[PDB]
RNA sequence: UUCAUCUAGACAGCCGGACGGUGGCCAUGGAAGUCGGAAUCCGCUAAGGAGUGUGUAACAACUCACCGGCCGAAUGAACUA
RNA sequence: GUGAACAGCCUCUAGUUGAUAGAAUAAUGUAGAUAAGGGAAGUCGGCAAAAUAGAUCCGUAACUUCGGGAUAAGGAUUGGC
RNA sequence: GUGAUUUAUGGAUUAACGAGAUUCCCACUGUCCCUAUCUA
RNA sequence: GCAGUCAAGCGUUCAUAGCGACAUUGCUUUUUGAUUCUUCGAUGUCGGCUCUUCCUAUCAUACCGAAGCAGAAUUCGGUAAGCGUUGGAUUGUUCACCCACUAAUAGGGAUACCCUACUGAUGAAUGUUACCGCAAUAGUAAUUGAACUUAGUACGAGAGGAACAGUUCAUUCGGAUAAUUGGUUUUUGCGGCUGUCUGAUCA
């Protein structure tokens, strides 16, 4: 028989932090310019898409067929800072960080635990060390052009734009696969308080990688933990304890679009020619409105809704063709998930039951 | 006459349906058949990749002649929509609406005169002969009730499955107005509707249809210029 | 079963059979047992052991003899081709004598087995299990002789050809340095060797041709030599018993010219020999070689022997060669219809006016398609090959076929609407029945009657 | 199997075919957004500057 | 899967556990079903083998004519009782679970067919299609 | 790869000063033979 | 260790020689040095068997084992522990 | 009151409001329930759970110690004004 | 002694009845595929 | 098994005082597959599951060699334990042996709160408090079938007929997810119902 478990992600306990660390990049390339290999978002909710279907031999080839998405709000995203890393007998090294001579309250309340009773003292000799010429700055910048093989850069979300309220910003770091080091944090220093789209990493006919935490149920035992049967000690011999809210990695995710938060009808394919963004009735469930980029994606991301999300692009040249086919939606489902959605609009509403007692 | 496989199958009409002027053809797979098709005929007609409900089956879920076209419930407003730009707008195109819906099954049918379930509508039955001009019958053959699968016609000839007695095999040619036999296809497969295929000037048939096949088939639709 | 022979893989010498079944008993169930066990165990291991080999024997003798045809009453005429090559009674004895080792083989085994419950230890049980063992291999090398000949004609079996007396076939036979060859593989597809010398053809070589939309098969021989008319070698046994058997026609193929290994007197007399084998065959007699010497001209005394060969009431002359094709392939016709030789509705008008069938002028008018001309219609799977392969091709369903305009035959229909997708509402005349309501709501707007 | 040598390298050879020109492509395609942001941004910092 | 069946299956919800009557639809004048097996089996401990639409079985027939009672012979399903799911977005289910009888090969035992089959069966198997008077 | 056992060499007991023990008893079968 | 060969030319390696009655006897439909059984010799010979393997349906052709040449020092077989 | 009732449910007369409490909902337990599709395949084993169950109309076989079996089986019906 | 009836370690038989023991048919269903949820 | 033959060698030295290597011959229940339904004191307590890991002497899955291998598939053998080995029928009994599927359905071994182990969870001390990261080490997972093409290809006389590549689905396993569908109800949210209590409605 099998056994009633996997072996890898075997110490199943709960992860140290709800942003799921990056581990793996795609090495680098230098020829290219830079580009950035990951960003993140907030998950919410999900929809359900139909799909017109350009898959050469399939059964399905020419063919409408529905399958199930995701959204993620995706709002620009600024950077404030970088560091170096170089390579050892032990391992790599940060050597140095540098910030970007004006930081948000956001990323101060990040550093912070306890805010309103903090003096909010975050950066305040580091901007004094931002003097007339920049000296120590440059002094601890050029040291990295020199060192530093490879290098990320900071970057934290503006969740202010967002209809979640927690106040606070998850930073992270983000390597990139351009060349020339020199020219990367260049391009970075430039970009100093200056912030960054979703569709100038990501777009359509792409795959990615979707890693986050999960969903917690607590601490189930082993019928539900496992999957196994009802009626010295080995370590896989099915013993219960937590479950969820572990990390976990999911790859091979077709992107269908890149949404854009200023475009109105975002919900519009070709097809329906109707002005509503993907929104849908009643708000999402318990995540609120999406007017902001973002992105729709098939399967099923690890999460829960209102969580975060790290997205990697896909780590690799893929082989398979559906790593490559063209991608055409034929209409978005925009009903309320509060319920059995039958509307999209309350237009829709209105038209086809009419007017009531309370409309006059 | 040419003997013709889909994908491994040597059922055609099943996967596939003819008329004089045009043709039509499923999408399983790889882009041969269609290929197979116009290395004999060629731009003369359209010859048209088509589905009905994203199935494969044209070949009996579906009746028409050149004059006109039929197709039941299921198909899709995109197959229809993408039928008449495809054809000519000669002939006519026509969603029906009934119980069942196995239209080629249930209609064997030549430019002129089909035959159907005695079962079907009526509502149907003059509908059928108002699109396409053609002398409807609801009748039987030895017993076996679907008419579409176990009988292929053209206006050259026709056939039908071999279990039919002589009487039966007489006082059906006198219904049908073209010379029959009580012949096979795919060494006996009793299904000749979606075992081969006629109009006027081609057969097609499976690989496994042999050389007497061949032979009674090619005088009885008179398909050389020398028949 | 009937005219094949070929799921049997082998048979191995008797070394090498038992080789196999110790290892595959030594490999398969458990070999470790210390004395500290009990005797239930001890007993059942070596009893399971015993078994186990065994079942392997009998495993192995079932494929060889089940294998095997068991020609007594398969046909006469295999059995008879067996007869002459495969030493008929070598094959019986042998295949009997291993069917005997196999009921020695369950004798040994319930005997021991019937024992070996009351195994009580190991200087007992272990010398039992290895007497069982020794006693099978003692029967296996006891079996060792017939092995090679059963293998020897296993291996001839499978390669013979295939050829079933009921059917229709064509009987072909000609001298030693004939030409039979040569004309079968000018007339077939067959492959046989084309160096004149005697004894070329071996056997009952087959060779396949078409007539009339009907199979048709070419069995040669090897040359016969009656010199006794009771005794002749395996090789010339076959054809013989062919002739014999076969319930179809013959064809005689004579060379009357200088390149035998015998006279031209040897051949009428070999006729006249082979004489009462013609019953019902339909002979049918041609010269072959005829370029070279053109028989007109032979001498009276031949002549007489060609006019004595033809008493019988079915014999044909006729002549052909090996270098053209019309003559060999017109006997080969009248051939077929000798074999032969020896082997729908109406509508009634139902009407006035006539039901012409269409065939339009296109059809007609294009032309039939060249397999290799260097410009021609395309076959789009030839298309679809040369960017991609056959499955990975996507293929555009617009810009296929006839529209108003084809600038927009790419467009996207849109489809939908808020609701009530657009198809229902789809025809000519929208706007006369938009204008149609504007009148209403032009009469409805200033009567108050929205108040 | 996954991870067999003949499946492998029949996929090298085809990622270092039409995949990774993709990819190569695309990779200067999304550095065209990438370095515009910069410009849109800046171009707002101009209409903070007048 | 076996012979005859063109295409592959897609994969559908699973009903039809073994040990589970259904009706039999053919002209033959069979009545019920009785399925004992499946083709196309998974394998897996303390396992149901299940059968679904498209799927071919060995089977019985426990009521029908008597020469072919008390013996064995294949079968295709062809109404399943249970909900299932194509991918041109719908959801859907016949009421009765039904399967008719055919060679190993695929042909159908019988000329013709009551009631309605599913597109899958329909789809997949040619000479349903040509014996069938109905589809869904 | 998934490179086999290796049977000991360690002390283990049966074999070493109590079977050729025994094997003492041999050369006095030894004996006994070398009589005949 | 014991047998053997050896500058009166050891062994390796290259080349040639490797003949008759003979295609020896019946065997055979064909069997000639070798599908095969019996036998198995003599002339010349430096040497050459009624002929180890290659293989033709037969023949045929090729090689060593048997000898001589061209190079020149050691070398081979069996057995032991 | 209910209904066949001294079953069970609710209530008036009368009498307790005693049984260590509080905050939290993680599993698993203990008692109690529901689950599609199939319907005893599971299992030594229809163990347990579940099915009809009340009242009327018709009807209820063989077998018998003729007394019964018999609420046999099995079908229909059941509200309010 | 033995335990109703027909016809004495007691023989053939037997309607009803038994918290007596065994096989099977109907429907019934989480016993199971395949587990899920809720309540004190 | 027993009894010879052949007999490398051994024996104060040795055929013959005597052993003995490997093969061979002796029937051991029947020379023409006709069969014979032979289960002939199974005398022990395990049997049957939940379920973990290990061994290989591998049953398929890998790659290979040779076999009359023309192909398909098979017969053996080699490295191979990475991954897999089923649903039923029958006895208190493991003894005994069938049906069908699948790629195969190989063989083996190993009361309980108490301290330990296992599954999970906090935690002061490192001058503090916080953020981002490195990754010594440890574990590791994917599997198999079928299919369009190649291709009715070469090969074969034909019956037959794979292939490599390109391409899509599916099985068994694992991990996520709640769009949708179906299941679940103390939302006791909304209606409805029987008996009864607050005179009746209402609630």
């Amino acid at each position: 028989a099998p056994r009633h478990g996997h072996l890898g992600f075997l110490p199943r306990k709960r992860a140290a932090s709800i942003r799921a660390r990056v581990k793996a990049f795609p090495k680098d390339d230098r020829s290219k310019p830079v580009a950035l290999t990951s960003f993140l978002g907030y998950k919410a909710g999900m929809t359900t898409i139909v799909r017109d279907l350009d898959r050469p031999g399939s059964k399905f080839h020419k063919r409408e067929v529905v399958e199930a998405v995701t959204v993620v709000d995706t709002p620009p995203v600024v950077v404030v800072g970088v560091v170096g890393y170089v390579e050892t007998p032990r391992g790599l090294r940060s050597l140095t960080t540098v910030w970007a001579e004006h930081l948000s309250d956001e990323v101060k309340r990040r550093f912070y635990k306890n805010w309103y009773k903090s003096k909010k003292k975050a950066f305040t000799k580091y901007s004094a060390k931002y003097a007339q010429d920049g000296a120590g700055i440059e002094r601890e910048l050029a040291r990295i052009k020199k060192y530093a093989s490879v290098v990320r850069v900071l970057v934290h979300t503006q969740i202010r734009k967002t209809p979640l309220a927690q106040k606070k910003a998850h930073l992270a770091e983000i390597q990139l696969n351009g060349g020339s080091i020199s020219e990367k944090v260049d391009w970075a220093r430039e970009h100093f308080e200056k912030t960054v789209a979703v569709d100038s990493v990501f777009e359509q006919n792409e795959m990615i990688d979707a890693i986050a935490v999960t969903k917690g149920h607590g601490f189930e035992g082993v019928t539900h933990r496992w999957g196994t049967k009802k009626l010295h000690v080995m370590w896989s011999v099915a013993r219960a304890g937590q479950r969820g809210y572990h990390s976990r990695t999911s790859i091979n995710h077709k992107i269908y679009r890149v949404g854009k938060g200023d475009d109105e009808a975002n919900g519009a394919t070709s097809f329906d020619r109707t002005k509503k963004t993907i929104t849908p009735m009643g708000g999402f469930v318990h995540y609120g409105e999406i007017k902001n980029d973002f992105i729709m994606v098939k399967g099923c991301i690890p999460g829960n809704r209102k969580r975060i999300v790290t997205l990697r692009k896909s780590l690799y040249t893929n082989t398979s063709r559906k790593a490559l086919e063209e991608v055409s939606l034929k209409w978005i489902d925009t009903a309320s998930k509060f319920g059995k959605g039958r509307f999209q609009t309350p237009a829709e509403k209105h038209a086809f039951m009419g007017t009531l007692k309370k409309d006059l | 006459a040419t003997r013709t496989q889909f994908e491994n199958s040597n059922e055609i009409g099943v996967f596939s349906k003819l008329t004089n002027t045009y043709c039509l053809v499923a999408v399983g797979g790889s882009e041969n058949f269609y290929s197979a098709f116009e290395a004999e005929l060629g731009d003369a007609i359209p010859i048209v990749h088509t589905t009905i409900a994203g199935t494969r089956i044209i070949g009996r879920m579906t009746a028409g002649n050149r004059r006109g076209l039929l197709v039941p419930t299921q198909t899709t407003d995109q197959e229809l929509q993408h039928l008449r730009n495809s054809l000519p707008d000669s002939v006519k195109i026509q969603r029906v609406e009934e119980r069942l819906s196995a239209l080629g099954n249930v209609i064997c049918c030549n430019d002129y005169v089909a035959l159907v379930h005695p079962d079907i509508d009526r509502e149907t039955e003059e509908l059928i002969s108002d699109v396409l001009g053609v002398e409807v019958f609801r009748q039987t053959i030895s017993g076996n009730i679907l008419v579409g699968s176990y009988c292929s016609l053209s206006n050259q000839g026709g056939l039908v499955h071999p279990q039919t007695s002589v009487q039966d095999q007489e006082e059906l040619s006198s219904l049908l107005q073209v010379p029959l036999v009580a012949g096979t296809v795919n060494r006996g497969s009793s299904v000749v509707g979606a075992g081969m295929v006629v109009n006027d000037y081609l057969a097609v048939t499976g690989l496994d249809t042999t050389a007497p096949e061949l032979s009674v088939i090619e005088s009885i639709f008179r398909l050389q210029d020398a028949q | 079963m009937q005219l094949s022979w070929k799921d049997i893989p082998t048979v191995a010498p008797a070394n090498d059979l038992l080789d196999i079944v110790l290892n595959r008993t030594q490999r398969k169930t458990p070999t470790v047992i210390r004395p500290g066990f009990k005797i239930t165990r001890i007993r059942a291991f070596y009893m399971r052991k015993v078994k186990y080999t065994g079942e392997g024997f009998v495993e192995k003798f079932e494929d060889i003899l089940k294998g095997f045809p068991n020609i007594n009453d398969v046909h006469p005429f295999h059995r008879d081709l067996m007869d002459t090559l495969y030493e008929k009674n070598h094959y019986k004895i042998s295949l009997a004598a291993i069917s005997r080792a196999k009921s020695l083989v369950e004798q040994v085994a319930r005997d021991y087995v019937r024992l070996l419950k009351f195994g009580q230890s190991l200087f007992q049980c272990k010398q039992l299990k290895r007497a069982a063992l020794g006693r099978m291999a003692t029967i296996v090398k006891k079996l060792r002789d017939p092995l090679a000949y059963l293998e020897q004609v296993r291996q001839h079996i499978g390669r013979l050809p295939s050829i079933d007396p009921n059917t229709r076939t064509l009987l072909i036979c000609g001298y030693p340095n004939v030409g039979k060859s040569s004309f079968l593989r000018c007339i077939t597809k067959s492959d046989v060797d084309v160096q004149p010398y005697a004894f070329t053809t071996k056997s009952l070589y087959v060779g396949h041709f078409d007539y009339k939309y009907l199979r048709f098969q070419a069995i040669d021989t090897p040359g016969i030599l009656d010199r006794p008319t009771e005794e002749m070698n395996n090789i010339e046994m076959q054809s013989i018993y062919a002739i014999a058997h076969l319930r179809s026609c013959v064809l005689y193929f004579m060379d009357l010219s200088e390149q035998c290994g015998f006279t031209i007197e040897a051949q009428v007399k070999l006729f006249h020999s082979i004489k009462p084998l013609f019953a019902n065959k339909s002979v049918m007699v041609v010269i072959n070689k005829t370029d070279i010497i053109r028989p007109e001209d032979l001498d009276e005394e031949r002549a007489q022997l060609l006019e004595s060969v033809k008493e019988v009431p079915g014999v044909e002359i006729m002549t052909s060669s090996c270098q053209l094709e019309e003559n060999v392939m017109e006997v080969r016709n009248k051939a077929c219809e000798k074999l032969l030789a020896s082997r729908v509705a109406q509508p009634q008008a139902r009407d006035d006016v006539k039901r012409t069938p269409f065939i339009p002028e296109s059809v007609k008018n294009l032309k039939k398609y060249d397999p290799e001309d260097p410009n021609r219609r395309k076959l789009a799977r030839d298309i679809e090959a040369e960017n991609g392969g056959a499955g990975v091709f996507n293929v555009n369903l617009k810009d296929k076929y006839l529209l108003e305009d084809d600038e927009w035959k790419n467009d996207i229909m849109p489809e939908i609407l808020d609701g009530k997708n657009v198809y229902d509402f789809l025809d000519p005349e929208i706007a006369a029945k938009l204008q149609a309501l504007e009148e209403e709501e032009e009469k409805l707007e200033n009567e108050g009657f929205y108040n | 199997s996954l991870r067999a040598s003949s499946h492998l390298n029949a996929k090298s050879v085809k990622r270092r075919g039409v995949f990774q020109k993709a990819v190569d492509a695309r990779e200067q395609r999304i550095s065209d957004k990438l370095k515009e942001d910069l410009l849109k941004q800046k171009l707002e910092d101009l209409k903070k500057k007048e | 899967s076996g012979n005859g069946a063109q295409g592959t299956k897609f994969r559908i919800s699973l009903g039809l556990p073994v040990g589970a009557i259904m009706n039999c639809a053919d002209n033959s004048g069979a009545r019920n079903l009785y399925i004992i097996a499946v083709k196309g089996s998974g394998s897996r401990l303390n396992r149901l083998p299940a059968a679904s639409l498209g799927d071919m079985v060995m089977a019985t027939v426990k009521k029908g004519k008597p020469e072919l009672r008390k013996k064995v012979m294949p079968a295709i399903v062809v109404r399943q009782a249970k909900s299932w799911r194509r991918r041109d977005g719908v959801f859907l289910y016949f009421e009765d679970n039904a399967g008719v009888i055919a060679n190993p090969k695929g042909e159908m035992k019988g000329s013709a067919i009551t009631g309605p089959v599913g597109k899958e069966c329909a789809d997949l198997w040619p000479r349903v299609a040509s014996n069938s008077g109905v589809v869904v | 790869m998934r490179v086999r056992k290796r049977q000991s060499r360690r002390t283990s007991t049966k074999l070493k000063e109590g079977i050729k023990k025994k094997a003492s008893a041999h050369r006095k079968k030894e004996k006994k033979m070398a009589k005949k």
